[PDB]
């Protein structure tokens, strides 16, 4: 039975990039090549496999982590960066073994007059570990004086959603990422 | 970021050798690539070389001639050229990106770029 | 004659915070009374003066820069500040004898359904120096392709819109800022 | 950042030094200042002092009382108490920002906060 591609690649809804979405694949024959022979994806890139070697290598889990980004943010998915969504919405550790995987979404995720249902965290105290996520919604003490959950003046909501229409630019429309970490450890 | 030598006038014949250092990264992470732009038409793919040394891949046009090699004890990585027949004078550029890509004919999968070597 | 500070502070309209707008006030009598009983203004900080020993130092010029920035970027109009409000749209020099001046409007830069026409510098090639404007729209090559105004894929346009809407939280919402950088040559 | 020190357990009429030191800045471009707050009620206005130190203002209810000053030989500044009244028993903030305000008393006004004093 060949490894569930078409339920990580081409499912319904991808979630946002805050709360990305993290399936475990395992006890399947890794069959890739239906990304060798797909040509929608903007950005495939791996690193620490080489990016066709990834079927002889046999691994214990294959983590496929789903999210939407924008396109100026495409490039900071990847081992040693940083951003907005490199340190506060997804972080790659600097050894990374694995694949990343981005393609244009923009006739799925952008209505008329603006799909704001794709968030991403624009504040956080300290930045994210690699392979960390935050789902909290607590109100962000910029200034002084606590908060306590009013959000008012220096007190935001971390949360800013995503202005997704079918006019932007090409670099400011949805994309899809998909990250195929590989994780080996001793066990079958 | 990415320094660059070698290219000039050649005999039409001979060989030559392209250079590229890098200055600023490890070197030991970071795949590399040749491309080649003449003023007229859009830049070609010359070769790309991952980590290690071992998987090297070439153009469907430079097959045989051009040998793609790095050392890292100096953070080199070289292009050996041998024929140089009179329609491969162009603007040569040295790519480094810290993955490896599927695509990796496509100069959008290489965030640094180095200088121009002589038409 | 007193100095304007009613076409400065009580203005119709403000500039965007790229395209700045900078007046030079010369040949008066400095009356900052004005600043002092007004309770409007969220922020008052000076830098190298007093903030109430303005009127004893006679000035050659006093040069007030106007725009309209978010709350959360207020902060960031201060010496020694990085953003994107602060190296690439607004930068003030580590030696800064000035005050900054800074208050919501959001009863008048907010308009329903979203007031987008103020704009900000979001991609810019090097960081401003102190005290320069950029008012180029020229397409900003992000990735190694030369875009030759196009506006695709790794070619985006700088200047992003404010979606300044009556219901956002006060951090988000327009703040006014004026900054009055008091200029001492060897002249009259 | 801010460390501070002092504050303890008085005599209820003796003396107290609060003091408070800067580990990450310059402590000559930093205007300063100290705050008070008790459980159950908001964080009130202890002095202020500006840059070189001629320019202190002091809190409508602690006049005459506390002396506030700052020595840059070693990045610190102090309040030294003189009264201590049963009523000032509450926890010490002290608070720089690089510029200085006129609104002094603005806790919104400080970027850089301390730890607390003891209660």
């Amino acid at each position: 039975n060949l490894c569930p591609f078409g339920e990580v690649f081409d499912a319904t809804r991808f979630a946002s990039v805050y709360a990305w979405n993290r399936k475990r694949i395992s006890n399947c024959v890794a069959d890739y090549s239906v990304l060798y022979n797909s040509a929608s994806f903007s950005t495939f890139k791996c690193y620490g496999v080489s990016p066709t070697k990834l079927n002889d290598l046999c691994f214990f889990n294959v983590y496929a982590d789903s999210f939407v980004i924008r396109g100026d943010e495409v490039r900071q998915i990847a081992p040693g960066q940083t951003g907005k969504i490199a340190d506060y919405n997804y972080k790659l550790p600097d050894d990374f073994t694995g694949c990343v995987i981005a393609w244009n979404s923009n006739n799925l995720d952008s209505k008329v007059g603006g799909n704001y249902n794709y968030l991403y965290r624009l504040f956080r105290k300290s930045n994210l570990k690699p392979f960390e996520r935050d789902i909290s919604t607590e109100i962000y003490q910029a200034g002084s004086t606590p908060c306590n959950g009013v959000e008012g003046f220096n007190c935001y909501f971390p949360l800013q959603s995503y202005g997704f229409q079918p006019t932007n630019g090409v670099g400011y429309q949805p994309y899809r990422v998909v990250v195929l970490s590989f994780e080996l450890l001793h066990a079958p | 970021q990415l320094v660059e030598s070698g290219g000039g006038l050649v005999e039409a014949g001979g060989s030559l050798r392209l250079s590229c250092v890098a200055s600023g990264l490890t070197f030991s992470d970071y795949t590399m690539a040749w491309f080649r732009q003449v003023p007229g038409q859009e830049r070609e793919f010359v070769s790309h070389i991952g980590w290690g040394g071992s998987e090297t891949y070439y153009a469907d046009s430079v097959k045989g001639r051009f040998t793609i090699s790095r050392d890292n004890a100096k953070n080199a990585m070289y292009l050996q050229m041998n024929e140089l027949k009179p329609d491969d004078t162009a603007v040569y550029y040295c790519a480094a990106d810290r993955g490896s890509s599927f695509y990796y004919v496509r100069e959008s999968e290489y965030t640094f770029w180095g200088q121009g070597v002589t038409v």
